[PDB]
C-alpha cells in the first residue's frame, strides 16, 4: 500500500501497474524526466516527486484520490495538469521556474500551497482557495501584497525574501496567526488592524525606523525585528499590551549600541524570556 | 625551519586536464 | 540546559549503511540545544581560526548526509582525525538536519579537534537558499530555522593552517588588505550582499578574468590567478584552500596549485556526476587527496 523508491536512480516511470492498492508512492531523487505510466494507480492519495527533472505537469488527471502532491526541485515553468485533483490538501512546488500563479482554481479543499523559491511577480488566482491555512511564497519577486481577501481561514503567511515595500492588503486575514515578512523593503509597521490573533510577527531585515501600530496585537508571543533601524527605546511601549510576549529579536538595530540594551529590553518587556539568541528567564 | 606545503606523489594536477566546474 | 550528546550521536550514527534518504527523529529541544551549545563554542573561539596540522579538510556537503558518513569512515570518525569543514552543510534532499546536527554534535564533543567554517548556505535569510528553511518547517516549525540562523550567525569565517594554508568557503575579496579586517568582524552577524564577509563566502576564481571580474552568481566577484599570486605573497602563504564550486574530481587546482577547490558532495543534484574529495594534511604540512566516488 506504501511504496518508497527514494534515491533509486530510476529514470522513467515504468511498470507500476502491478500495484493494486498503492496509497503512497515516493519517487524522490530518481532523475525522472517525465510523468507517465501512472494512470493505473487509481488508489493513490500521495505522490512525491521531490528533486527530479520533470519539466511539465501532466498525466496526473487519473489520480483523483490524490491528497498530497509534491513536485519540488524540478524544472517546472508553469502550473497545469492539477485541475482534476480536487481533493488535494497540500501541494508543494518548491524551487522550480514558475512565473505566474494559475490553474489552481479547482483545488477548493487545498489547505497548504507552497510556492517558495520561484519567479512569481504578483499574487493572483487564489481567490478560489477558501480552505487555505498556510500560504508560502517566500523567495519570489512579488512587489505588492494583494488578492488575499478570500483566504479567511489562512493562519500562516510566509512572504520573506521578496520585493515588498509596504504592509497592506491583510485586512481580511482575520485568522492570521503567523506573519513572516523578513528581508523586504518595508519602512513602516502598519496595516495590521484586523489581525488580532497574531502570535508571531516577523519584519526583521527591513528598513523600519519605529515600532508602531501593534499595541492591539495582545497575543504576540514572538516579535522578530533584528536588522532594522530602530533608535528609540520609547517605541517598546507599543508591546506592553502583549502580556504573553516571550521572544524578541532586536539585535543589529541601533538600539543594541546602548550599553544598557539588555537592561532596557527587560524593563520595557517584563514578559520576555528570550532576547535575540539567548534566554533571559528560566 | 619554516613549514612548506608539498603534495604527495599520487596526487594529480588536474588544472589543465579539462575538468568540469560549475557554480552549484 | 542538559543534553545527552552520546544519545544524539548514537541515533545519528545508527542510520549508517542504510540506503540514503533514511531519517533520524531527534526531539525539538535536542536540535535547539545543539544549536545553542555549539553557538557558545563558536563565540568562544576566534572568527579567524588558527589551526595546526595534521587535519582533514572537507568541502561542501549540501546536506548529503550519507556522503558525510562515508567521509568519516574513509577519513576516520572524530576524534581519530581533526576536521575542518569549509561550509555548505545544508541544502535540500530532506537530510540537511542530520548533516548539520551530527557536525554540531561533534563540534560540541570535540571543540578543539573539529572545526566548521561558514558557507553561503549558512545564511540568515532565504534570499538565495530555500531547501534548509523548507526542511525545518516541514519537519518541525519555522522558529527552529530561526534558531539555526542564530547558530549560523556565530560561525567562524576563515582559517589559516600553520601560517601557510588560507581556508574559506568562497574566496578572496578586493577589500581584504589585512587579516585584522577578518578578526574585527563581530558576531552574531548576517551575510551582507556587499563587502568582505560576502566575498569571503561567495567569490570564485576564474581562468578568464584578469584580476577582478563580475560573478555570474549575481553576488560578489571573481578573481583570477594573479589575484591569488599577489594574495599569497603579501601574506606569506603557500595555498588557498576553498570550496563552493562543484568540480569533477572533488578537487581541482588553480593558478599552478596555488589554489585548490574542494567539493565533498558526490553527484550533486545527480546531473553533474562529480566525485567527492577530502584533503588530508599531515604534521609536515604535506597534502594528499582521498576521493569519494559517487555511490550512484
Ligand atoms: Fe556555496
Amino acid at each position: 500500500e506504501d511504496v518508497d523508491l527514494n534515491h533509486y536512480r530510476i529514470g522513467k516511470i515504468e511498470g507500476f501497474e502491478v500495484l493494486k492498492k498503492v496509497k503512497t508512492l515516493c519517487l524522490r531523487q530518481n532523475l525522472i524526466k517525465c510523468i507517465e505510466n501512472l494512470e493505473e494507480l487509481q488508489s493513490l492519495r500521495e505522490l512525491d516527486l521531490y528533486d527530479n527533472q520533470i519539466k511539465k505537469i501532466e498525466n496526473l488527471e487519473a489520480l483523483t484520490e490524490l491528497e498530497i502532491l509534491d513536485i519540488s526541485f524540478n524544472l517546472l515553468r508553469n502550473i497545469e495538469g492539477v485541475d482534476k485533483l480536487t481533493r488535494l490538501k497540500k501541494l508543494f512546488l518548491v524551487n522550480n521556474k514558475i512565473s505566474k500563479i494559475e490553474n489552481l482554481s479547482n483545488l477548493h479543499q487545498l489547505q497548504m500551497l507552497e510556492l517558495g523559491s520561484n519567479r512569481i511577480r504578483a499574487i493572483e488566482n487564489i481567490d478560489t482557495l477558501t480552505n487555505l491555512e498556510s500560504l508560502f511564497l517566500g523567495k519570489n519577486k512579488i512587489t505588492k501584497l494583494q488578492n488575499l481577501d478570500a483566504l479567511t481561514n489562512l493562519t500562516v503567511l510566509s512572504m520573506q525574501s521578496n520585493r515588498l515595500t509596504k504592509i497592506e492588503g491583510l485586512q481580511n486575514l482575520v485568522n492570521l496567526r503567523e506573519l513572516y515578512l523578513s528581508h523586504n523593503g518595508i519602512e513602516v509597521i502598519e496595516g495590521l488592524e484586523n489581525n488580532n490573533k497574531l502570535t508571531m510577527l516577523d519584519i526583521a531585515s527591513n528598513r523600519i525606523k519605529k515600532i508602531e501600530n501593534i499595541s492591539h496585537l495582545t497575543e504576540l508571543q514572538e516579535f522578530w525585528m533584528n536588522d532594522n533601524l530602530l533608535e528609540s527605546w520609547s517605541d517598546l511601549d507599543e508591546l506592553k499590551g502583549a502580556r504573553s510576549l516571550e521572544t524578541v529579536y532586536l539585535e543589529r538595530n541601533p538600539l543594541q549600541k546602548d550599553p544598557q540594551y539588555r537592561r532596557k529590553v527587560m524593563l520595557a518587556l517584563p514578559s520576555v524570556r528570550q532576547i535575540d539568541a539567548t534566554f533571559v528567564r528560566f | 625551519p619554516e613549514k612548506k606545503v608539498e603534495w604527495t606523489s599520487d596526487t594529480v594536477d588536474n588544472e589543465h586536464m579539462g575538468r568540469r566546474s560549475s557554480k552549484c | 540546559g542538559s543534553l545527552n550528546l552520546d544519545s544524539i550521536i548514537g541515533r545519528l550514527l545508527e542510520v549508517q549503511g542504510s540506503r540514503p534518504g533514511k531519517n533520524v527523529q531527534l526531539t525539538e529541544n535536542e536540535i535547539r540545544g545543539l544549536c545553542l551549545k555549539s553557538r557558545e563554542i563558536f563565540l568562544s573561539q576566534p572568527i579567524l581560526l588558527e589551526l595546526e596540522a595534521p587535519l582533514k579538510i572537507c568541502g561542501d556537503i549540501h546536506g548529503q548526509y550519507y556522503d558525510l558518513l562515508r567521509l568519516f569512515e574513509y577519513g576516520g570518525f572524530p576524534p581519530e582525525s581533526n576536521y575542518l569543514f569549509l561550509g555548505d552543510y545544508v541544502d535540500r534532499g530532506k537530510q540537511s538536519l542530520e548533516t548539520i546536527c551530527l557536525l554540531l554534535a561533534y563540534k560540541i564533543k570535540y571543540p578543539e579537534n573539529f572545526f566548521l567554517l561558514r558557507g553561503n548556505h549558512e545564511c540568515a535569510s532565504i534570499n538565495r537558499i530555500y531547501g534548509f528553511y523548507d526542511e525545518c518547517k516541514r519537519r518541525y516549525n519555522i522558529k527552529l530555522w530561526k534558531t539555526f540562523t542564530d547558530c549560523f550567525n556565530c560561525l567562524p569565517i576563515a582559517a589559516i593552517v600553520d601560517e601557510k594554508i588560507f581556508c574559506c568557503h568562497g574566496g578572496l575579496s578586493p577589500d581584504l588588505q589585512s587579516m585584522e579586517q577578518i578578526r574585527r568582524i563581530m558576531r552574531p552577524t548576517d551575510v551582507p550582499d556587499q563587502g568582505l564577509l560576502c566575498d569571503l563566502l561567495w567569490s570564485d576564481p576564474d581562468k578568464d578574468v584578469q584580476g577582478w571580474g563580475e560573478n555570474d552568481r549575481g553576488v560578489s566577484f571573481t578573481f583570477g590567478a594573479e589575484v591569488v599570486a599577489k594574495f599569497l605573497h603579501k601574506h606569506d602563504l603557500d595555498l588557498i584552500c576553498r570550496a563552493h564550486q562543484v568540480v569533477e574530481d572533488g578537487y581541482e587546482f588553480f593558478a599552478k596549485r596555488q589554489l585548490v577547490t574542494l567539493f565533498s558532495a558526490p553527484n550533486y543534484c545527480g546531473e553533474f556526476d562529480n566525485a567527492g574529495a577530502m584533503m588530508s594534511v599531515d604534521e609536515t604540512l604535506m597534502c594528499s587527496f582521498q576521493i569519494l566516488k559517487p555511490a550512484d
